[PDB]
């Protein structure tokens, strides 16, 4: 079978999550993506 | 090649449950 | 602190919650895995009337 991969690199950077009703993930905000980050 | 990761990576960085709460 | 059943739900690698400014909230039992929230003693104010 053939077989299609990708790869990505992490990086030390504060992430915003949301921690729902769930114990979950729903969304995320990255702090340095874009200026508009910076504020959330 | 080049392709753009939009919204996966995201994980939980500890073993510390959360619930109903925004947390940086 | 009263240990109260937790009813709300964990994930099978989550060992203990907390809700916020280090206050723990609930603990799984490292024994039998049960859950349970942990609320700290009732307590208040006392004022007089004179
Ligand atoms: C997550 O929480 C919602 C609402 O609190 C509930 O309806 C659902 O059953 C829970 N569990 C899931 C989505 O696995």
């Amino acid at each position: 079978g053939a077989a299609a991969y990708y790869v990505g690199y992490l990086q030390p950077r504060t992430f915003l999550l949301k921690y729902n009703e769930n114990g979950t993930i729903t969304d995320a905000v990255d702090c340095a993506l874009d200026p508009l980050s910076e504020t959330k | 090649a080049y392709t753009n990761s939009f919204t996966r990576g995201v994980y939980y960085p500890d073993k510390v449950f959360r619930s109903s709460v925004l947390h940086s | 602190g009263v240990l109260t059943e937790s009813n709300k739900k964990f994930l099978p690698f989550q060992q203990f919650g907390r809700d916020i400014a280090d206050t723990t909230d609930a603990v799984r039992d490292p024994q039998t895995l049960e859950i349970l929230d942990i609320t700290p003693c009732s307590f208040g104010g006392v004022s007089v009337i004179t």
